[PDB]
This record gives C-alpha cells, structure tokens and sequence, in this order.
C-alpha cells in the first residue's frame, strides 16, 4: 500500500524500486501581458526517476515543445510523466524492472497504473514521507543539463556519487534527503554551506563535493541549522 | 391474464410480486396470485417472518409455462416448479379461484410503473445472467455474488452480469490511456455496445435487472453492476442521443421506485455526484437529476 515511516528500510533492500516525482515536469514563469492580462510561458522541465537504493538517477528531460498546442497541460503532465516511466521500464532488462514504483503525489497514482496494466506484477504506491525531490532543480549540473536541452533526452546520474563507497543507502539517502531539504528551505544558504571552503571541489564526473568523513559530518550539522534556522524565522521561535 | 398457483404457505412469509407486497400468516388458506399481466417478465420474492435472512425469488414469464409455489420442508423455502399437465394446472387454478383463495396482482390501469422498471428485460437474457439451465424461471437471492465479485466462490450460484472494470485492458487501447481514461466512449460503444451488448437495447436490460436484484433482494453486487454500468455512460463523451434521453427514463423510474428508507444502503454518493455533477453528461439527465434533487438531496 503506501510507503511510511514503519516501513523505511524496505526502501534499502534488494527488491528493485524506483521513486518518481513529477513536480518539475511542468514549470513554467508567470507574467502580464501587453494588454494587461496574464500569460504563462513554459520552461524546459524534468521527471526525477530515482532508485533510493543505488542512487541511478533517470532523469527524463521534458522540453517545452512537449506542450505546443495541448489542452490542460497540468493534466496532461501526470499522463506524459506516466507514459516516460512505462517507457523507461519496458527499456530495461526484466532483471533490472522495478518490482515497485513509488510516486510521490498520489495523483500519480491512477496515471501510472493505468500505464502499466501490462505489468500487474509492478506494484503502484503513493507515501507518506514528504521527500524534497522538487529541489533537484537546485543541483547545478542537473538543472544546467535540463535548461540546455533543446529536444526531449534522457540523462542518467548517480545522485549519490561515490557515497556508497564509504556509507550504506540508508544513510546516503538520509543524507539527500537531508541537502534536498536544505536546498529547498534555503537554496543560497544551503550552495553557500555547501561551496564556501574552495580547497573542496567537485569533480567533474560527480554531483557534490568531495568532502571527507568528517566533512560530511560537519556539513550535515550545518544543514540541519540551516532547516532549524529557517523554521525558526518561519514560524517566530 | 396468468397465475401463480401455490400449493399451500405452511410458513408465515412476506411475499413480493414485481412491485407490491403482502404477509402471509403461518398455514393461512393461501393459494396464490391472480391476474398477472401478460407480456412482461415477473419476479416473485419472499421473506421469511421468522428469518428475514436471505430475501430470494424466481424471475419468470407466464408466456413460457405454467409456474406454481411450493414450500419444502428440507431445504426450508419457496420453490418455484413447473406444472408440465396443462389440464391439471387449469383445473387447480380454477378451484382456487372459483374459492378465492388467490390475491390479484393490484394494478391501477394508469399505472406503468411495471413496464417503466423492465422496459428492456428479457427472460431469455435472464437466464444467461443466472445460470440453471433445466429450469425456465431463474431463482436470484440476497447472497449471490457476481462474477467480478468471484474474480476479487460457487460458480454454479453466481450472477453472470458482464464485468465493467475502468482499469482493465479492456477498457484501455494500448496508446490511448489518457484518451481511454477520462473519456469511457471507446469502452462504452466499440468494447461493450458494439462488441458484448451488440445493441443498447440488451445493455439497458441488464442494467434494468441489476437495479431490480438490488431493491428486490438487496443483492450487493447487483448494486454495483448498476452503477457501474450508469457510470459506463456518463464517463463517456460520445454517447448516442437516443440512448442518453432512455437513460434519463430508466433512472428516473428507478429513483422514483425505491424505497425512501433504503436510499442510504442503495445509492452509491461517488457515482451519483460524479454522474449529475461532475461526467461528460452531467446535463443529459433532467428528469434523473430533478427527482433526485426533491427526493434524495442528502445524497449530494
Ligand atoms: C404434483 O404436485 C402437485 O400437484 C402440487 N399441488 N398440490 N396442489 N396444487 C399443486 C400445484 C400443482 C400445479 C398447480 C398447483
């Protein structure tokens, strides 16, 4: 059913499963026009497809030609990220299929079911955790590659670098979630905490930078302050 | 006009025919109904005074036999049997009229209130729907389940209805999942008028008669084939203009039928809001949705 705080750790074992969230697939900017009503105009977007396990990350570039000319495009969206990740998953080997999909709006939930009745095996699942993945867009070479894109493309990543070299998943993506957060409360604070000390550096074949065990540690604690900071300015504590 | 000759009612029983109800008191002198109109199917129910579980009846047509009621101590119900000696069964049902021991169907010449409920039904549907094959009236109950039901476990005691699943393959074209979803008219008039029904005709038969199990019987997967099968139509934006105008006839006279103190246990408030209010047709049903509106506002 769906996916909560009791049962965390099935996240971490070994039956393949792929979170997807749709937030960013359809994005667009606001604005008047010259006769003074409102008119929106779309921008490049992303579904954010993510095995918490292993840290692939399929990212499906959305480019905005997907919508000339369609109808209720925030409906539309639900439908378009359905029909990529039915896609995605008839393009793998059946050994490397997810046994579960985890969406992380329940109105995910009908589109992707109806897209998968070919696959009854694959369970369809909302959750109850509130997991920051709208900030993918903070990461710069994720939301570099998605502004670039001038046709549809798909880019793969491992969001979590060499981390599980040292870490197990659930602490790799205990500590993603934890940067997400922070990226999404306070982006600026959250790059500064992140690329302030220059002798740090990201490698070009990684996404964040390579900070030693003990750095790690320290960054962390300074994501945390960083979230509690800013519910405290929040919320007046 | 045709009758129901019963042998005796050696049990005190609540009886139903089509619409209309009496009570039959314990070994009282009762032999049957009288003046049972021609040309429609019937259904004959019954609910025992001292054991309101199972509600059950036999559907039947006087055009295909001559039916009689008989109680049998074993099983401890009403059976419905067919007399094969015409001269017998005349005879027997003309003493007992001659000593008016038989009810008359109560039918005010104003009122088509029966035909408005069976407009569409058919025995020889029927029959195909509940499944006894030497028998030419079809016994349905409170407890019988469908098909679907089954799916989700006697065959043999089941409803045939035909399974509606709007998250099937049936109801969805590989490449039209949107389309297919928001908009049922492919399932409706290729995969269901077209392909199973053959006409709307048979389609609102069956609708008819899953309305009819779930008021008559309170047969729970009755009440689901029912509104699935409105649900079907209303979920559809291409939908013949006949049809929708006959739709709106049918439920009204279903609505205007059931009983006020069951609207809680059968109407289903998802699918009356969505079909009034919310579908492709929320417009098409004036008649349906002005009763439902007087009679049944609670609902939405
Ligand atoms: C052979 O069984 C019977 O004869 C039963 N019977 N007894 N009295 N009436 C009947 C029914 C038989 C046909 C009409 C009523």
């Amino acid at each position: 059913g769906a996916m909560n705080s009791s049962n965390y750790a099935e996240l971490f074992n070994n039956d393949i499963k792929l979170f997807v969230d749709d937030t960013n697939v359809y994005r667009v900017t606001v604005h008047k026009t010259f006769e003074g009503n409102v008119a929106t105009k779309a921008i490049n977007g992303c579904i954010f497809t993510l095995n918490p396990k292993t840290g692939h990350l399929f990212l499906k570039i959305i480019h905005t030609s997907v919508w000339a000319g369609q109808k209720r495009l925030s409906q539309l969206a639900k439908w378009k990220t359905a029909e990529e990740v039915s896609a995605l998953v008839r393009s793998l080997p059946k050994e490397e299929q997810p046994k579960q999909i985890i969406v992380t709006r329940k109105a995910m939930l009908d589109p992707l079911e109806v897209h998968m009745l070919d696959f009854p095996n694959i369970a369809i699942r909302p959750t109850e955790l509130r997991l920051p993945f709208s900030a993918a867009m903070s990461i710069d070479k994720l939301s570099d590659v998605v502004m670039k894109a001038t046709e549809p493309q798909m880019v793969l990543f491992n969001i979590y670098d060499d981390w599980l070299d040292r870490i197990s998943s659930y602490t790799a993506f205990s500590r993603l979630t934890l940067l997400l957060r922070a990226l999404k409360t306070n982006e600026e604070s959250a790059k500064m905490i992140l690329l302030s000390d220059p002798t740090i550096t990201i490698k070009s074949y990684h996404l964040w930078p390579s900070f030693t065990d003990e750095q790690w540690i320290t960054i962390e604690s300074q994501m945390r302050d960083l979230i509690l900071t800013e519910y405290g300015r929040k919320y007046n504590v | 006009m045709n009758t129901v000759p019963f042998t005796s009612a050696p049990i005190e029983v609540t009886i139903g025919i089509d619409q209309y109800s009496f009570n039959v008191k314990e070994n009282q002198p009762f032999h049957g109904i009288k003046d049972i109109p021609i040309g429609h199917v019937h259904v004959i129910h019954f609910q025992h005074a001292d054991n309101s579980s199972m509600r059950y009846g036999y559907w039947f047509d006087c055009r295909m036999g001559n039916f009689y009621i008989q109680y049998d101590p074993k099983d401890g119900l009403y059976k419905m049997m067919e007399e094969r000696d015409g001269a017998k069964f005349e005879n027997i049902v003309h003493n007992f009229k001659e000593r008016q021991m038989m009810v008359s169907y109560p039918k005010i010449d104003e009122d088509d209130t029966w035909y408005n409920l069976t407009e569409f039904v058919q025995m020889d549907k029927i029959r195909k729907i509940v499944r006894k094959d030497e028998n030419q009236f079809s016994y349905v109950d409170s407890s019988m389940t469908t098909v679907q039901e089954n799916e989700l476990s006697d065959p043999a005691h089941s409803l045939n209805y035909t399974v509606i699943n709007f998250k099937s393959r049936e109801a969805i074209r590989p490449g039209h999942e949107m389309e297919d979803f928001l908009d049922k008219s492919y399932y409706l008039n290729t995969v269901m008028l077209q392909g199973i029904f053959k006409n709307s005709s048979n389609y609102f038969g069956e609708l008819q008669f899953a309305f009819l199990n779930a008021m008559f019987f309170g047969n729970y997967g009755s009440s689901l084939q029912w509104h699935a099968m409105i649900e079907l139509i209303c979920s559809s934006a291409t939908v013949p203009k006949h049809m929708l105008d006959k739709l709106d006839e049918i439920l009204y006279y279903q609505i205007k039928t059931l009983p006020e103190q069951y609207s809680d246990i059968l109407l289903n408030e998802r699918v009356w809001n969505i079909c009034l209010y919310s579908s492709f047709q929320k417009n098409s049903l004036h008649n349906t949705e002005k009763i439902m509106e007087n009679k049944y506002p609670e609902l939405l």
